[PDB]
């Protein structure tokens, strides 16, 4: 049995009032575009969500225009191709869910729209699982087509090793070392699970200041009104 | 509690047993009729034809 | 297999070889405390649901 | 000719229920929870409605609709996580309220106590049906397990279970009826809370000392309005911290996975506020016995006014009873933790001992200890 | 290209906890290898080593990235 | 239950002062800290022991799970 | 005293109290929003979209 | 001796720290209000003032100074003779009822 919990990595957003490094979000979206989207799928987020987070409006519409998307009925009821728009969700690599299993060994690639928020451990898991591949220890033979990963429950993943150094070229020009790719794609997946992360932290800062202001004042009001009773002095004078 | 029981309470119980038993029979008949309890309804003569 | 209740129905006719092999299989060695005839009441007709346990 | 506050009928009821109500002068902070629950209730309703306006109770779209709420609805995520963590806060305040009632001998109010027990049961039912709505893996499988629980009842059994299921198992129909029952129930809770307050007002309130406070009553409005407002501000502080800093602190991550009936999640646990019952479930080997123990764990609160034997209403002047009560609380946290953990050798025996102790303290240790204290104090 | 992750692994495998986990690991290795028909797997000591190494690695690494 | 027929008192005098004449925090720390310390001293010997034994039980069970979980040399 | 002048210039009348509260909230919303946003941007300098729009 | 344990429990209960006496803390069951009603005027006034002072103290979470604590030997069971009579009358009514 046994499972290895992921170590608590020092993420940039780990801080109580920290925000996702949006440059790393852009790089992680690049990684998803040219690595994970080939077999893995992401649905609940769309190109529209990219604007104001990691890509500008022009860049986002270019990214949407690059891909080809199936549309509704034609003038006679055909399935005509169409250049994707900003209001298009990220294309699914395999049309039917079973086709994903058929193309792979049989395990379908889970959707990443919540994989950070659905896997117990968070990014530390999703990061480490990518940078945790190693040769199986002696005495445990793995099936043909399977791969050994200590962090994955069961220690038998169906992934070909997805992230290796010099797999893609970041637009910025940062080194494409496997750790950098894994970190940036993990940050992007965290953004995918929690788009409102930065706004949540901002509102949390506002809430903390507002309550640190209000609570002393409301306590002072309570003390003011109750001071009639907290200072009363009784007296008993029976005859 | 032990404050009950004694002379007066036992004849109260005896007096109210017939009515309580009739109410229990009322509840039983109402239950078997309401849910159409088969187990009993394959025995009463004329209603056997319902099923 | 057919496809009932959102699950396949892995059904095999369990040829004599398969049933004798199952009878030869020790109950204790199996993790599930179950015996072949005790689960399926037909030696030549095994009726099993689709999917797989443990995901 | 007369003040409207105590002449207008609705104004008269509001006046003699919230403004001029004579309340004990020394009610501690624990009493504030009585207000907070009600506020939580409103916060549960008012927020909950705003989820119902973008939630479709359909298997094909429930999870997708919730994700749409959290990702596309303007400030929808605030509403969703405010609702979830507010339900958690509701159960926290409910447990603290029951603890206050048990401690300071409040169960002599009988009618209010029984109405409170009914409210408690209704709230647990509401939360159970609520967890199913997102239609996640944990939602689906917890619903499956809890409904399959009812198969243990004799005779009717499977027929009742399938009646609840609206079919052979949980499916679209079950989701829809859960959503409808979930919508209706909190208004019944509101009416029952009104009845609870109505019953409570006839006798007043139990002060911490437990003695009658008719010689120290104070008007409600000048003091307890602001006291309960401070309490509600503190509760808002805690709830908002939970929502805006660790939204999924008290929540299984696997609920963020669309419900796939073909895969059992490695762990199947209910919400954090049900584990104490579920652990009792795990304790009893017999299924029927397990369900009976599960319901009796909550039903035992009715027996409390009959099981109190000490000649002192409160527990403020009763040390050994205080130690017993705190042992009971620790046992409750132990049961919660055990229910959280899976069922193996280290935990099975601990669960059995915890369940036995939980029943024993309420039914045996507390009354006998009260007898001992009465004897020790020359009465 | 030299991956900083590999260098972090190298310098972080020196921590004496890693040293004991590793030597226990070969103490599993030769035992399992020599014993022909044995169901024991060294995944246990491997997981101990992986935990001990990766806590340290998580402490480091991100500074270089 | 409304004011007027609550109870009966005789020879009881209550002196009180306006909230606008007193300080809402009169010796907040000078007298508050000793009172809190006294209350904690009075309550801790009854409230702490069940929670500390709960902590011991929790730690013991959590450690018990692993060694039953751990590999058995055989 | 400044406090006494503030009271018996702008606090005695409850309607003047309400007007004071309204204008105070009007200004306080802007002040608090500006301050909190500035602080939050300062903590995460270089990590927000508004700090990298110039590059792209 | 048992009196040592009784003293220990009296000190541990803490109602003496509030200036209260034993009969000042008894839960008011149906017999208790009747017993209280039969109390003479002076005892009733002292009882009501003592309870009022106890409530005053508990509102501020404070206790009487060490000097003004009802010592265990000075505690008086003023209600006990009346409560015994009320309970005896209730028992007699119950016995006649059965
Ligand atoms: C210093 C060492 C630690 C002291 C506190 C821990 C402790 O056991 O204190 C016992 C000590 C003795 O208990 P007690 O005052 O005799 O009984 C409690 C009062 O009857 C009822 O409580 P109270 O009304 O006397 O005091 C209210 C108290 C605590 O309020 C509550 O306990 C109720 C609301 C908060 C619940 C818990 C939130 C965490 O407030 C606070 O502690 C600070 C603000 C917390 C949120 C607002 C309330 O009490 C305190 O120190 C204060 C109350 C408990 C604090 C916890
Ligand atoms: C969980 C759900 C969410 C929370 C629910 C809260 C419900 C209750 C809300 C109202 C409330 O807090 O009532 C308890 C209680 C009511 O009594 P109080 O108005 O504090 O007056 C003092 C007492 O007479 C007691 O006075 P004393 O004899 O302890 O000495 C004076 C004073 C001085 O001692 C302290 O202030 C304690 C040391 C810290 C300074 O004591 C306190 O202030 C005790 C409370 C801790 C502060 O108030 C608090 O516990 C204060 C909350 C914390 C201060 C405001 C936020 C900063
Ligand atoms: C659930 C809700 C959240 C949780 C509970 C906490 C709610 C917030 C904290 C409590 C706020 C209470 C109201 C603020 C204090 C207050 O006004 O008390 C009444 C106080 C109590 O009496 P007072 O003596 O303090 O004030 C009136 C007397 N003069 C005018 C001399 C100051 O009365 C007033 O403030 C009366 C005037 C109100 C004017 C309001 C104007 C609003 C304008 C914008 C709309
Ligand atoms: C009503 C009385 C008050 C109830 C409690 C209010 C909330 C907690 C109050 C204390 C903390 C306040 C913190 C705060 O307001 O921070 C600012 C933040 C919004 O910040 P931002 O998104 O940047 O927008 C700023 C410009 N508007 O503010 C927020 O994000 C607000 C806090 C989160 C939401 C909590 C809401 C609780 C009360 C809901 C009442 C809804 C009433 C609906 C009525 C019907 C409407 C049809
Ligand atoms: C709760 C009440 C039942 C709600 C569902 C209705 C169906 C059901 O559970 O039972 C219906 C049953 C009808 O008769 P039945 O018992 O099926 O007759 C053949 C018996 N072998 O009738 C009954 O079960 C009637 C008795 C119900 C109460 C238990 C005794
Ligand atoms: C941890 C508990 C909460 C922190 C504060 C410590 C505490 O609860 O102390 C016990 C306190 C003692 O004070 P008092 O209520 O006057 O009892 C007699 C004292 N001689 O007594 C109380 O606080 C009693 C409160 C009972 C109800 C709330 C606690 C139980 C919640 C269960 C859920
Ligand atoms: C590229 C940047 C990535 C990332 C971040 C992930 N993948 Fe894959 N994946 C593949 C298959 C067949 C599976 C199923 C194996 C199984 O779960 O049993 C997966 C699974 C995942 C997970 C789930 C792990 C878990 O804890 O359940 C995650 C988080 C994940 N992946 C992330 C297949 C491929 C593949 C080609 C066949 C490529 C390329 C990728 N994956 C790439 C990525
Ligand atoms: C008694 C108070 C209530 C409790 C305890 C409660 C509990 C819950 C819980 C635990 C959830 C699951 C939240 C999640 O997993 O994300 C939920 C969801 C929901 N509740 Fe309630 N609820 C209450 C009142 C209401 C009311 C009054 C309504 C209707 C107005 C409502 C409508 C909903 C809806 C639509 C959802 C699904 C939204 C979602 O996915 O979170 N609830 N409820
Ligand atoms: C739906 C949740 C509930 C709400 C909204 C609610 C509401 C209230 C309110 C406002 C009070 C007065 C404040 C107070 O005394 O604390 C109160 C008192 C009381 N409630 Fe509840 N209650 C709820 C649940 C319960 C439960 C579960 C019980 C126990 C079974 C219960 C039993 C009591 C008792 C005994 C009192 C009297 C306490 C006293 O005044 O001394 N209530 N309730």
């Amino acid at each position: 049995d046994l499972e290895l919990h992921a170590p608590s990595y020092p993420w940039s957003h780990r801080g109580l009032l920290s925000s996702l490094d949006h440059t790393s979000i852009r790089r992680g979206f690049q990684v998803y575009k040219q690595v994970c989207s080939s077999c893995h799928s992401m649905d609940y987020v769309a190109y529209r969500h990219l604007v104001g987070v990691c890509y500008t409006e022009e860049e986002a519409k270019a990214l949407a225009e690059e891909v080809e998307v199936q549309d509704g009925p034609n003038e006679d009821g055909e399935m005509f191709m169409r250049p994707g728009k900003l209001s298009d969700y990220f294309p699914k690599p395999y049309p039917n869910p079973e086709a994903a299993r058929a193309a792979n060994n049989g395990a379908l690639p889970p959707d990443l729209s919540y994989i950070v928020r659905a896997r117990h451990g968070g990014e530390d898991y999703v990061f480490s699982l990518l940078t945790g591949y190693c040769e199986p220890p002696t005495g445990v033979s793995l099936r043909e087509g399977l791969y050994f990963n200590p962090y994955f429950p069961g220690q038998a993943i169906a992934m070909a090793p997805p992230i290796y150094n010099e797999v893609l070229e970041f637009d910025d020009g940062t080194p494409a070392t496997m750790s950098q790719v894994a970190k940036d794609v993990c940050t992007f997946l965290r953004w995918a699970s929690e788009p409102e992360h930065d706004h949540r932290k901002r509102m949390g800062l506002k809430m903390l200041m507002m309550m640190g202001l209000l609570l002393p004042l409301v306590y002072a009001m309570k003390r003011h009104k109750w001071s009639v009773l907290k200072s009363r002095k009784l007296a008993y004078r029976p005859p | 509690l032990s404050r009950f029981l004694g002379p007066r309470y036992r004849e109260l119980a005896r007096n109210w047993i017939p009515t309580a038993s009739m109410w229990g029979a009322v509840g039983a008949v109402g239950l078997v009729w309401a849910t159409d309890w088969r187990l009993i309804l394959d025995w009463v003569p004329y209603i056997n034809g319902k099923f | 297999a057919f496809k009932w209740r959102g699950k396949p129905l892995f059904v095999r006719h369990r040829t004599k070889k398969e049933i004798d092999q199952e009878a030869a299989v020790e109950v204790s060695q199996l993790r599930d405390p179950q015996h072949d005839l005790e689960r399926v009441k037909k030696p030549e007709w095994v009726i099993l649901i689709g999917v797989c346990t443990h995901l | 000719m007369t003040n409207i506050r105590k002449s207008h009928p609705l104004m008269k009821i509001i006046n003699n229920a919230f403004i001029d109500l004579p309340a004990p002068s020394n009610i501690s902070s624990w009493w504030n929870f009585g207000s907070l629950l009600g506020i939580c209730l409103i916060l549960q309703i008012l927020t909950g409605l705003f989820l119902a306006m973008h939630y479709t109770s359909d298997t094909t779209t429930a999870f997708s609709s919730v994700t749409h709420i959290c990702r596309d609805v303007n400030y929808g995520w605030v509403i969703r996580y405010l609702h979830a963590n507010g339900a958690s806060m509701f159960f926290i305040c409910l447990f603290i309220h029951v603890g206050r009632g048990l401690y300071y001998g409040s169960y002599m109010f009988l009618e209010t106590w029984n109405i409170g027990v009914v409210l408690l049961f209704t709230v647990m039912a509401t939360a159970f049906m609520g967890y199913v709505l997102p239609w996640g893996q944990m939602s689906f499988w917890g619903a499956t397990v809890i409904t399959n629980l009812l198969s243990a009842i004799p005779y009717i059994g499977t027929d009742l279970v399938e009646w609840i299921w609206g079919g052979f198992s949980v499916d679209k129909a079950t989701l829809t009826r859960f959503f409808a029952f979930h919508f209706i129930l909190p208004f019944i809770i509101t009416a029952l809370a009104a009845v609870h307050l109505l019953f409570l007002h006839e006798t007043g309130s139990n002060n911490p000392t437990g003695i009658s406070s008719d010689m120290d009553k104070i008007p409600f409005h000048p003091y307890y309005t602001i006291k309960d407002i401070l309490g509600a501000l503190f509760m808002m502080l805690i709830l908002l911290i939970l929502v805006l800093f660790s939204p999924d602190l008290l929540g299984d991550p696997d609920n963020y996975t669309p419900a796939n009936p073909l895969n059992t999640p490695p762990h199947i646990k209910p919400e954090w506020y049900f584990l104490f019952a579920y652990a009792i479930l795990r304790s009893i080997p017999n299924k029927l016995g397990g369900v009976l123990a599960l319901v009796a764990s909550i039903l035992i609160l009715i027996l409390m006014p009959m099981l109190h034997t000490s000649k002192q209403r409160s527990m403020m002047f009763r040390p050994l009873s205080q130690c017993l009560f705190w042992m009971l609380v620790a046992d409750l946290i132990t049961l919660t933790w055990i229910g959280g953990q899976p069922v193996e050798h280290p935990f099975i025996i601990i669960g059995q001992l915890a369940s036995i102790l939980y029943f024993l303290i309420i039914l045996v240790l507390m009354p006998i200890t009260s007898i001992i204290e009465n004897n020790l104090l020359k009465w | 290209l030299v991956d900083p992750l590999t260098t972090v692994r190298e310098q972080c495998e020196q921590i004496e906890k890693c040293i004991k986990a590793r030597e226990r690991l070969e103490l599993c290795d030769q035992r399992v290898s020599s014993r022909s028909q044995t169901e024991e797997d060294c995944t246990e000591e491997l997981f101990d080593f992986l935990h001990a190494r990766d806590h340290c690695v998580a402490h480091k690494l991100f500074n270089s990235l | 239950r409304e004011f007027g027929h609550l109870t009966r008192m005789r020879h009881v005098i209550t002196y009180s002062l306006s909230p606008f004449e007193q300080r809402a925090f009169p010796h907040y720390f000078t007298k508050g800290i000793p009172n809190v310390l006294r209350r904690t001293r009075a309550c801790i010997l009854r409230v702490a022991p069940p929670f500390v034994v709960f902590y011991l039980v929790y730690t013991w069970g959590t450690q018990e799970f692993e060694k039953s979980k751990r590999k058995n040399p055989a | 005293t400044l406090t006494a002048r503030l009271y018996s210039l702008l606090f005695r009348r409850t309607s003047t109290f309400a007007l004071t509260i309204a204008v105070g909230a009007l200004f306080f919303e802007r002040a608090f929003d500006q301050g909190a946003d500035a602080i939050y941007e300062h903590i995460n300098q270089g990590k927000l979209w508004k700090h990298i729009k110039h590059k792209y | 001796w048992l009196e040592g344990i009784r003293k220990w429990y009296y000190n541990a209960a803490g109602f003496n720290k509030l200036g209260l006496m034993r009969d000042d803390t008894i839960y008011e069951d149906d017999d208790v209000k009747e017993a209280i009603r039969r109390l003479p005027e002076n005892l009733y006034n002292d009882r009501v003032f003592r309870i009022k002072r106890a409530l005053d103290l508990t509102m501020r979470q404070q206790i009487l100074p060490k000097e003004q604590w009802t010592k265990y030997e000075e505690d008086k069971f003023y209600l006990e003779p009346y409560l015994k009579e009320v309970i005896r009358e209730r028992k007699e009514r119950e016995e006649w009822a059965k």
